[PDB]
């Protein structure tokens, strides 16, 4: 129903928050006000069924996103960083960098893929695809990003440790590929 | 036919991250400038290169726009919904990301006028990310097409 | 049904843990030098400990799916439980995580100070392992009820 | 009919940006003049600047204002609710672009007397990010046509 | 309905109070601070606040109005205008005010200072308050278009 | 058939207490601070607290106003106003007396310093309390329209 | 029918009580704090505790009355004013402890220091309860409106 | 329904928190003051033992209501209880919070100045009133379980 | 019918834990932190400890009991008291370990200095434990009205 | 006709797991030392086992009660788990750090954690029951 209309302003209702972030009690009251609302309590009214679709697939590449631009993003300081110090060897060190957004790549791939009201599973086993290969992103551009911004300033030694958080990307590709690959085309 | 919040959902964050991205690079841009006169004209890049993420959720919006109409199908905006907050997002670590490295570089260029070339290089690495986004809503505004 | 999010939550909570063995193991494993020493073997096994970890969800993640099935018995409801039994997986190895670098960051280091004390992290690292081969086991036993 | 809110929504947010884009701009404004009392008709660009984004949620106000109505098209005001947080939000993150560059500007301009015209450039870049969002909603505004 | 969106016809002097306040008192600190070095600057420092206070005055003007319009009866479409009234004024207000304290504390220590500045010092306040004038003109329009009226 | 709205009775003398005190508390603690240096002050620094404490009158004229009007059964539309009544005259309140204390203690503390802004410190002061005042008009206008009565 | 106001009978003791209690403590702090430096000021500095817990024995007031007011069944209107007492008179006294313990130190603190001023720290803390008593004024006028009664 | 028992619970908490709170910081100082002064200890266990009175109280509270409970009851029946506890304990958790704080005072005073502990005490004495109005409005209130439907 | 309030069973055991862990904690940290100066005083700064553990024992019983009473079916009066059982004795545990901890270190700290003091540590603590004491009485009571059971 | 409990089975290994986790974290932070992570782990030894006895007794079918016998017969083992933890873990640095001054005491800060561990012993008590109780249902 109207319950419709509310995620999208409760999933925006968030992301200004912390949009705003990057520029207590509220929490309990909903959960008292909530905890009461069980209990009152005396019969009980269930979750079911909506049509959904996409929200993952793009909340897939955007939480996928920002792994990326977070990564590069405590990185990108720390190469520059070294920076002038010995500002050769910038490059040498930028294998780390193009890790870092490849991720972001994974779930680009995502996006197509996942090109395409019984039998929901099409769509609804969908979404949690986009968000499963999502965050495995979302944090494996954070992996990757750390390890880079030691290793600019720390040779190869490294890297091992870069590529061994590399292949969370594919993993992280992987399953959102199977974990979609019995989804039939919605109309 | 609400997803429309979408269209909006574009141009907004989008806007925000490109702030947010402007913010960081200017502080430090005219920070630096009073050491160093000349690297305005160089340390602009940043920003305009933050603002461009910007165009994206325009384009964004504007396709999303030309697609409302009154009655709809439910299907269209979701896509229009998705569309946004893909871009938007997206743009959102966008600029996040452009503002931090547009301190770096600004700050390093001002030390040694030689990474600079680097401090482009990242940054013109940075905004492929948008582009990412911008690239996923049209191919889903491609499919408000089947329409029901 | 919806017990397919559990799919979801294998390695989103799996690789979650073991990418933070693999950052804060890293990040001390930058000192303290020596880049010759033939080990460059110790040096990786806090990561490979924790990179397991990520193996882990998946082998989860891909039993959930494959006995998932777009168009198969669920909702009466078969599928139910497979929601727990990857989150079930998850934690353990996210539990493993947060442990594998805490002793990591410092374990690294340690072979700095102690080099002789290389056993030991290692006996620390093993139980510090531990936690996920659980996880693991519960997990398949569930899929394994799983019908 | 209750998107009227929205109607609200542009003027809101958008003065709070221009608020907030004026202040930080003249808490250094003032602090500067201190040191240089001549810069007072130079640094007063940015705000001035600053204040410019007011005038669009006004204009997009102004014009929802007159699409209300009593009864109305549901899809009337969603779009309309759409107009409002684009110009706003945009100006909100605009304003907040707009502060931050705003003390560097002067505090720069007093050092050094040159990167003006930068921090003017740079200004100058920030606005567009607001009139994105007033385009929107026009668009927006003008598809309130065809009503049902 | 019922005609609830008063609430609205509270919020406006509601906001907009508290930015008058809150643009009175970090206006004022500096004011009494400034003094006791100059204690001549008294009546030109009291711009700010007399000019913050400006603001209260709109919200007033904008319940005042909504007052008028409310009734036992109502339509439902009557109140939601009237709330998106209140909060126009009101929140621009709330945004009027934190904008003149801030400008307020740095004016009246400026002017300290450099006896010069005061105007403009005066000239960014004088450019502030415009804002809660928008707001105060949305509501008015808004207020127009309680009419028609089901 | 709720007739609930007579919280907002409670919700003026609520918040206006809590103003009150917020204002008497930043007000008095300068005040005492101030005193140990000059004892004389201590009549002439009552003021803000003296000022303070009015606001409060005002919730209790808006509560006792209120309380006539509740009603076993009542209107729907009867109590909103009564809501919107206090909310109106306590936000004001709350935020008046955050403007009073924060006003408050700079005016003793400046006053200590130069027994000249005295008057200053009180003029803004003076200009502070108004707010309080609006809303005290808001209520009223809107307990004015608590007739008409289904 | 519900008759569930009867909440509000406790919300009197209890925030009256929290605010008591929170006058009493950081009132106490410097009176301990104060004596080692003077012993005589005790008597003396007992002032705002002793004022201080007069709060509480409003609440107990509200309470009693609302307490003979319950009963099994009820009118659905009998409480929501026994709600509105209670928080009247109980977050009154919040504010009213909130205030007192604040200046409740400066007192004690200034009155060490200088003693003359401790008769206008007296004189603030006389103008402070005020604030309760006039929340517990609202709910027995409240309390005065229970009948009626359906 | 008859849940309000909760409440007979709800009385034996939030008095047991506050008599722990205000045991702690109570016993903080004691503690840290005995090494200074190793007499006033039996001296400086009056704020704690004043403190565990409150206890007492909840415990009583609990009591009473424990007896009305019933596997039936009116459901006018338990909110008084519900009311019942809350009175006594959120006053005993605000009373508590009372008594640790002055009570680190007092032992903290009374080792500089071995005068003010009257005082102190004083205080206190005046503090713990607060925990027997709750005590008070809920023994009024059980009295009101009667007339039960 | 639920038949739900076994969480209860759980609840008891849960907090009681909780409060014995971290009251062993903060006891424990000073413990070991002592020893380190006096290696003697580790057989006598066990006592908190000890004491700590103690209130586990309790949620035990406490759990115990109500495990006996669940059963497929019940009343659904049966667990409400199993959930304010489990509730009183935890919660109460809760505070009683965090109660424990704090005087903990204070005693072994305590100890450390003045080899007197342990016996008034030792008191205070002797006069924590109570709190449990009564937690467990409440649910003991609670459970024996466990019956008439609908 | 949920069977929904099951959540619990989970839900007990998943704070249990988190305790020696933290458990361990704080501990291991030389043949002496590891003895606090050697005590801490049982309790995730004991999760497993909890999960374990509850699925082969959860099933496709059955009925509402075993279902939330089953469900807190973790949150016995698991939320005790945590604070297990949460115990060692204060403890696993401490016996460790003083030890380093002297190392005799440590005999007590064995025996302190050997008083905590019996936390997470208490849960299974009272998780096995449960289990024992889940039983005899209709």
């Amino acid at each position: 129903m109207n319950k419709e209309s509310k995620d999208d302003d409760m999933s925006l209702g968030k992301f200004s928050f912390s949009h705003f972030l990057y520029y207590v009690y509220g929490l309990y009251k909903l959960f008292t006000g909530h905890g009461s609302d069980i209990n009152f309590g005396k019969f009980l009214l269930r979750t079911s069924p909506y049509m959904w679709a996409n929200l993952g697939i793009a909340l897939c590449v955007g939480l996928s996103v920002v792994g990326a631009a977070w990564g590069i993003f405590i990185t990108g300081s720390s190469m520059i960083g070294a920076g002038v110090r010995a500002p050769r060897i910038t490059t040498k060190n930028l294998i780390s960098i193009i890790f870092c957004e490849v991720v972001a790549i994974y779930g680009l791939i995502i996006a197509i893929v996942f090109s395409s009201k019984s039998n929901l599973y099409t769509g609804y086993s969908l979404f949690w695809a986009g968000i499963t290969v999502g965050a495995s992103n979302l944090i494996c551009g954070i992996a990757v990003g750390i390890t880079g911004a030691t290793a600019a300033i720390s040779f190869v030694k490294i890297l091992v440790i870069e590529i061994f958080g590399s292949i969370l990307g594919l993993l992280g590709l992987i399953v959102g590929l199977l974990m979609a690959g019995k989804a039939s085309e919605f109309q | 036919f609400f997803g429309a919040i979408g269209c909006a959902s574009a141009i907004i964050f989008t806007s925000l991250g490109a702030a947010y991205g402007t913010a960081k690079s200017g502080v430090g841009i005219c920070a630096t400038c009073v050491l160093r006169p000349d690297l305005l004209f160089k340390n602009i890049v940043p920003v305009i290169m933050a603002g461009i993420i910007a165009i994206y959720g325009l384009v964004v919006s504007v396709l999303v726009c030309y697609s409302l109409g009154q009655k709809q199908a439910l299907y269209t905006g979701f896509i229009q919904l998705g569309a946004g907050l893909s871009v938007g997002l997206s743009g959102l670590a966008a600029g996040f990301a452009i503002g931090i490295v547009g301190d770096a570089g600004v700050r390093g260029s001002s030390q040694q006028p030689r990474l600079f070339v680097g401090m482009i290089l990242i940054l013109i690495f940075a905004e492929v990310l948008g582009l990412y986004g911008l690239i996923v809503a049209l191919l889903l505004n491609s499919r408000a097409t089947q329409d029901v | 049904f919806f017990g397919f999010a559990g799919c979801a939550a294998a390695m989103v909570l799996s690789c979650l843990g073991a990418a933070i063995g693999t950052a804060k193991s890293g990040i001390g494993i930058a000192g303290i030098g020596t880049f010759k020493p033939e080990l460059i073997m110790k040096s990786l096994i806090p990561v490979v400990m924790s990179g397991i970890l990520a193996i882990y969800g998946l082998v989860v993640a891909v039993l959930i799916a494959g006995n998932l099935s777009p168009t198969e018995d669920y909702t009466l409801f078969n599928g139910f439980m497979h929601l727990s039994c990857g989150l079930c997986v998850g934690f353990a190895c996210l539990s493993s995580g947060y442990a594998i670098g805490m002793v990591g960051d410092v374990g690294v280091r340690k072979y700095m100070h102690q080099p002789r004390l290389f056993v030991g992290i290692v006996l620390i690292l093993i139980f510090s392992e531990v936690l996920g081969l659980y996880g693991m086991i519960v997990a398949l036993i569930l899929n394994t009820r799983g019908s």
